[PDB]
C-alpha cells in the first residue's frame, strides 16, 4: 500500500544507515517503488565470494528490522544471490478442462514453485501470477448499516 | 598501413548474438491504469503473431512488469523464435526482426514500445555507451535535485561530435495526499488509530493473518470491493467509529488536494539520487563522453556532485590491451634469447608481428566486423604462427 | 608469452582475454605430444 | 461481527464479498493470448547453468503425473538448446579442421601413413587440454570451446 | 568471515528474550582490533558552529560512507548525530494534567508514516482511466512542526 | 524510564535523514535526589499523584 | 590499503563542506609505513655502497 516516499525512509534509508562493516563493497544502489517495493543491490569486488558476501549483508539488514513497520516484518524480506536475467521460463495452461489466469498461478505456487526454487541452487524465482489466498472485499455501505469498521 | 587500418578500425567487446530468443519491453506514460497498457501488450502479441508465423514461435506477455521495475504502467512479452533451420536468410534473424518490429510499434502506437537485442554478455559493456549517476550530496530535496538533472541532460543536447541522453526511470506523476486535522478528529471522538487502519485496511489492502486451504498455509487479506476504490470521491463513502456510538464521514475530517511526487525514489550509496543513461556518440567513444560529461556535472548547482555507476574498473582495448601486448613482447624477446644467443636473433622474429597483423586487420576492417575480443585473440594466435614460421627460417638457417 | 600476460585479466572481462592458458596448455601439450611420440610414431613406421 | 439488539446477526458475508483469489492482483500473463501463469527463473550468481536448467526439469519432470485435466507445461524462453548448437557447431567444426588437413597431407605426400601421424598428434592434444582446465578450476565454456578450434 | 557469522546466528535465537528497548536499539557483531590507526579529527574555523553542529555533519555525509568503504571493522563517532530532543518540563506537565506517557502517545501518532493505498489499483474495474497513490500522514521535518503537535 | 533515562520514542526525518526522536527532561529537574517528587502521575480518577 | 581508501571516500566529501568545515589528522599510522620503507630500502642501498 505505501507510497513511494513511504517506503523511503521507513524500510529504505533505515537498512542504508545500517549497511555498513562489510568486507568487500565497490558501492550500493536502490530503488523505492510507489506499489510499496525496495529493493537494494550491495555490488562486490570481482568474484568476490557470494557465499559469504551475501551472508554478511543479511547478518546487518537483521539489526535493523526492529525499527521498521510491523508490516514489512510479517512481509517478504529477502537476501538472494541475483543474476539480472532469466534462463528457464515455464509456462504453465490449460487446455481441455478449461481454468483463468490466477486458478493456474496458484497451482503453480502450491505444488512446484517451492520445489524448483530450492532445486539446483537457483538465485530467486518470480512468480508470474499469485498464490491463493482468502480474500475479502469489505462494502463500505453494507459496514455502515450495522454501524461498523474496517 | 598497420596504423591507420587500427586507429579507425572501431573497438566493440563482444557480438550481439541470434539467441533464438529475444524479448520487448511496454511502458505508457503518467498514470496508465492495467487496462490501458494490456491494449498495447495486445497489439504488440499480433505483429508476432499475424505479420511474423515464419519466425516466431510463441508469446508470453506479462502485463504490469517492466524490466525497469514495476506497477500498472509497464509490460513484457517474451518471445521464443522458431528453430534456426525454419530461419534462412538475414531477413529472418534477430537484427532484421527487431529492426521492422520497433518501426511498426513506433508508427501505430502511442506510447513506448521497443524490442531489444538478447546480448549475452550482461547488461553492461555496450561500447561507445556510458551510465552516469547525479548525487545529492547535500542537503537539498527531491525538487532540487530533478531540477540540477534537467539543467545536465539540456546542456548535454544544447552542445553535442554529439551524444544521446535518457532518462526514462523518474516519470513524475502526481499523488492524492490527505490531510487529516487532528484537532477535528478527537473532537468528534475518533482515534487517529482507528482511522489509520480505515484508509490503510481499505484502499492499500492488510495482511490480516494465516489461514490453510488444500493444506497448505496461505494468506488472509481484507480490502474492499473495487467500485468502492477508484476515484476521489469515495473517500466519504467510509465511515469510522467514535467513542460516542455514532458513526462519522472522512469528509468530516479529511481533506482532498492533489501534489506532485516520483513513484521511483532511487539513491545511490546512502544518499538520494537520480540515474542518467546516455549512450556516446557515433563519432566519438566512451573515454571522450564521460569526460565532456565530468565538466557538465561540476557547472551544476551547489550541493550536486556525481559517481559512475557501476560500468566498469578498467577495460580491455582500452588501457589493459597495452599494459598485455607490452609484456607479451618483454619475453617473447628474452626466451628468443634463451635458446640463441645474439642481439639480432631477436629482432627479426620480433618484426614479422606486423606481417601477420596488417592481413588481420584488412579482412576485419573490409568486412563488416571490429576489435572484439575475437579479433584481440586471433592477433596473438598470429604472432605465435608468424614466430613459428620465423623461428624455422631462422633456427635451420643458423 | 604472448598469451599467458594477456592471460592476467581485469574486471569484468575476467574469463575473457584469460581462457590463452586454454591455449597454452594447448602449446605445451602439442610440445609434449611432439617431444614424445611423434619422434615414435615418425621412427616406429613411415615408407 | 456482531449481534444487534432484536437478536439478529451480522456475519462477515453479511458486510463484504467473500471469494478465493491471488494475494496480489498488478500482474497477470498470457501465452499466445492464452490465459496463463508461469516460472521465471533467474540464476545464482555462480551456478552451473545448464546443469542447474536441467534439474529445473529434475522436480518439473515428477510433478507432471499429477495435473489436473488440461493442466500442460510449455516452454518459452530457454537458453539451453543454444548450448547445444554451441558444441555440435564447434566439435562438428573441429572434425572439419582434420578432413580438410587430412587432404592437405596426402596433396603433398602421397604415403597414407604419413597422413595419418599429424592426424592422431591432434585428437590426443585436444583431450589433454579438457584435463587441464578441469584440474585448473574452469569449465566447458562457449569461449574455451573456441579455444579449442584456434 | 564465519566466525562472525557464527555468532550473530545465535545471537538471533535470544533476541526476543530482551526488552523491547534493546531490540529497537543498535545491537552488532564487528571484527575488533582494540586500537585505532586513522583519526579524522573535524573542526570549523571561518563560519564557527559548535560542538555538536559538527557531530552531525560527520555523521549525516561521511561517517556511513567510511564504515563501509575499505573493510572497516567499526567506526566510534567522537560526539552525536542530531536528533529531535525534547526536553520535558514537570511543572508545566502538571499545571495542564498530564505524564510523558501523553507526550509518547502524541509522538506515535501525529508524528508517523501511514500505507494509503493507490487510486485506480490493484485489481480494478476494467475501464478506468488514471491510477496514482494515496498519501497521508507524513512524518515530521523540524523544530517548529513538533512544537505544534496537540 | 523517559525522565531520568531517556526514551526513544519513534524516528522522524532531519533534512533527507532518518534520524531519531528522544524524550527526557529540561537537565534541572533531574539532578538530585528532590526531584523525584517534582513529577506526578495520573491516576484513574483525574487527579495527579506525586 | 585501507587508510588509503578512507582518503577515497574523505576526498569527495571536501568539496560540499559549509563554510569553515576543515579535516585535520591527528593520531595516524599511515606514515610510520612510509618510514620504514625509506629507512630500510635506504639501508638496503648503503649495504651494497658499502
Ligand atoms: O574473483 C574471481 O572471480 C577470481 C579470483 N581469483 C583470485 C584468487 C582471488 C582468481 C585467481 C585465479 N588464479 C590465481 C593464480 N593461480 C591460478 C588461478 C584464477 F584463475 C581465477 C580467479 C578468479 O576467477
Ligand atoms: O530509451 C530507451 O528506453 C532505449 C533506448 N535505446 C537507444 C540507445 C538510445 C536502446 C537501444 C538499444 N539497443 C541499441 C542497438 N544495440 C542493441 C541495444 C536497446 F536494446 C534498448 C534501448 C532502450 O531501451
Amino acid at each position: 500500500g505505501a507510497d513511494a516516499k513511504t517506503v523511503q525512509d521507513t524500510v529504505t534509508q533505515v537498512i542504508e544507515q545500517n549497511m555498513n562493516g562489510i568486507d568487500n563493497l565497490m558501492y550500493m544502489s536502490s530503488n523505492s517503488d510507489s506499489t510499496g517495493t525496495v529493493q537494494i543491490t550491495l555490488t562486490f569486488e570481482s568474484g568476490t565470494d557470494a557465499d559469504i558476501a551475501q551472508v554478511q549483508v543479511q547478518a546487518k539488514l537483521q539489526l535493523a528490522m526492529p525499527l521498521l513497520p510491523q508490516e514489512v516484518q510479517q512481509q517478504g524480506v529477502s537476501v538472494e544471490k541475483s543474476s539480472s536475467s532469466f534462463l528457464m521460463v515455464v509456462g504453465v495452461i490449460n487446455t481441455d478442462g478449461t481454468m483463468t489466469q490466477e486458478d493456474i498461478s496458484d497451482y503453480v505456487a502450491a505444488n512446484m514453485k517451492d520445489a524448483i526454487s530450492r532445486t539446483s541452487g537457483v538465485g530467486d524465482v518470480q512468480l508470474f501470477g499469485s498464490q491463493y489466498a482468502m480474500r475479502i472485499w469489505m462494502n463500505p455501505n453494507e459496514l455502515n448499516k450495522f454501524q461498523l469498521t474496517p | 598501413g598497420m596504423a591507420y587500418l587500427f586507429v579507425r578500425l572501431p573497438s566493440s567487446f563482444l557480438p550481439d548474438e541470434d539467441q533464438g530468443v529475444f524479448m520487448t519491453m511496454v511502458q505508457l506514460p503518467a498514470g496508465a491504469t492495467q487496462e490501458r497498457t494490456q491494449k498495447v501488450l495486445n497489439e504488440v502479441t499480433h505483429y508476432y503473431l499475424t505479420k511474423e508465423k515464419n519466425n516466431v514461435e510463441s508469446v508470453f506477455a506479462v502485463n504490469g512488469f517492466g524490466f525497469a521495475g514495476r506497477g500498472q504502467n509497464t509490460g513484457i512479452a517474451f518471445v521464443s523464435l522458431k528453430d534456426w533451420a525454419d530461419r534462412p536468410g538475414e531477413e529472418n534473424k534477430v537484427e532484421a526482426i527487431t529492426m521492422r518490429a520497433t518501426r511498426a510499434f513506433s508508427q501505430i502506437k502511442d506510447a513506448m514500445v521497443f524490442a531489444f537485442n538478447l546480448p549475452a554478455i550482461v547488461e553492461l559493456g555496450t561500447a561507445t555507451g556510458f551510465d552516469f549517476e547525479l548525487i545529492d550530496q547535500a542537503g537539498l530535496g527531491h525538487e532540487k535535485l530533478t531540477q540540477a538533472r534537467n539543467q545536465l541532460l539540456a546542456e548535454a543536447a544544447k552542445h553535442p561530435m554529439l551524444t544521446s541522453v535518457r532518462p526514462n526511470g523518474l516519470e513524475d506523476t502526481p499523488q492524492f495526499k490527505i490531510d487529516i486535522d487532528q484537532e477535528k478528529a478527537q473532537a468528534l471522538g475518533v482515534s487517529i488509530n482507528d482511522i489509520n487502519t480505515t484508509l490503510g485496511a481499505a484502499w492499500g489492502g492488510s495482511y490480516v493473518n494465516d489461514f490453510i486451504d488444500r493444506g497448505r498455509v496461505k494468506k488472509v487479506y481484507v480490502m474492499s470491493e473495487a467500485k468502492y476504490r477508484m476515484l476521489p470521491d469515495d473517500i466519504g463513502d467510509w465511515y469510522v467509529r467514535a467513542a460516542d456510538g455514532q458513526m462519522v464521514p472522512f469528509s468530516a475530517f479529511s481533506s482532498s488536494r492533489w501534489e506532485y511526487g516520483s513513484p521511483r525514489l532511487e539513491r545511490y550509496n546512502g544518499l538520494p539520487s537520480m540515474e542518467i543513461l546516455g549512450q556516446a556518440a557515433p563519432g566519438k567513444s566512451t573515454g571522450e563522453a564521460m569526460e565532456l560529461m565530468e565538466q557538465l556535472a561540476s557547472k551544476l548547482p551547489t550541493g550536486v556532485g556525481y559517481d559512475w555507476t557501476g560500468s566498469y574498473q578498467e577495460r580491455l582495448s582500452g588501457n589493459q590491451a597495452p599494459s598485455l601486448y607490452a609484456i607479451s613482447l618483454i619475453v617473447v624477446f628474452l626466451c628468443l634469447a634463451a635458446l640463441y644467443e645474439s642481439w639480432s636473433i631477436p629482432f627479426s622474429v620480433m618484426l614479422v608481428v606486423p606481417l601477420g597483423v596488417i592481413g588481420a586487420l584488412l579482412a576485419a576492417t573490409f568486412r563488416g566486423l571490429t576489435n572484439d575480443v575475437y579479433f584481440q585473440v586471433g592477433l596473438l594466435t598470429t604472432i605465435g604462427l608468424s614466430a613459428k614460421n620465423a623461428i624455422l627460417i631462422v633456427e635451420f638457417a643458423k | 608469452a604472448v598469451f599467458v600476460p594477456m592471460a592476467f585479466f581485469g574486471g569484468s572481462t575476467g574469463a575473457i582475454y584469460r581462457q590463452s592458458i586454454t591455449i597454452v596448455s594447448a602449446m605445451a601439450l602439442s610440445v609434449l605430444v611432439a617431444l614424445i611420440l611423434t619422434p615414435a610414431l615418425c621412427a616406429t613406421m613411415l615408407k | 461481527l456482531k449481534v444487534n439488539q432484536d437478536g439478529s446477526r451480522v456475519l462477515l458475508r453479511d458486510v463484504a464479498k467473500i471469494e478465493l483469489g491471488g494475494e496480489n492482483y498488478d500482474i497477470i500473463a498470457e501465452f499466445n493470448g492464452q490465459p496463463a501463469s508461469g516460472l521465471g527463473i533467474k540464476l545464482a550468481t555462480g551456478a552451473n547453468a545448464l546443469d542447474t536448467a536441467a534439474a529445473i526439469r529434475a522436480e518439473l519432470a515428477k510433478m507432471e503425473p499429477f495435473f489436473p485435466s488440461g493442466l500442460k507445461i510449455v516452454y518459452p524462453y530457454d537458453t539451453t538448446p543454444f548450448v547445444k548448437i554451441s558444441i555440435h557447431e564447434v566439435v562438428k567444426t573441429l572434425v572439419e579442421a582434420i578432413i580438410l588437413v587430412f587432404l592437405v597431407m596426402y596433396l603433398f605426400l602421397q604415403n597414407f601413413r604419413a597422413t595419418l601421424i599429424p592426424t592422431i598428434a591432434v585428437p590426443v592434444v585436444l583431450l589433454g587440454t579438457f584435463a587441464v582446465l578441469a584440474a585448473f578450476g574452469f569449465s566447458i565454456n562457449t569461449l574455451t570451446m573456441f579455444g579449442m578450434v584456434l | 568471515d564465519i566466525a562472525q557469522v557464527q555468532v550473530q546466528a545465535k545471537l538471533q535465537l535470544a533476541m526476543p528474550l530482551l526488552p523491547q528497548e534493546v531490540q529497537q536499539q543498535g545491537v552488532s557483531v564487528e571484527k575488533s582490533s582494540s586500537s585505532f590507526l586513522m583519526v579524522v579529527g573535524v573542526i570549523n574555523t571561518d563560519g564557527t558552529m559548535t560542538q555538536e553542529d559538527i557531530s552531525d555533519y560527520v555523521a549525516a555525509n561521511m561517517k556511513d560512507a567510511i564504515s563501509r568503504t575499505s573493510g572497516v571493522g567499526d567506526v566510534q563517532l567522537f560526539g552525536s548525530q542530531y536528533a529531535m530532543r525534547i526536553w520535558m518540563n514537570p511543572n508545566e506537565l502538571n499545571k495542564f494534567q498530564l505524564t510523558p506517557v501523553d507526550v509518547i502517545t502524541a509522538i506515535k501518532a501525529q508524528n508517523a508514516q501511514v500505507a494509503a493505498g493507490q487510486l485506480g489499483g490493484t485489481p480494478p474495474v476494467k475501464g478506468q482511466q488514471l491510477n496514482a497513490s494515496i498519501i497521508a500522514q507524513t512524518r515530521l521535518t523540524s523544530t517548529e512542526e513538533f512544537g505544534k503537535i496537540l
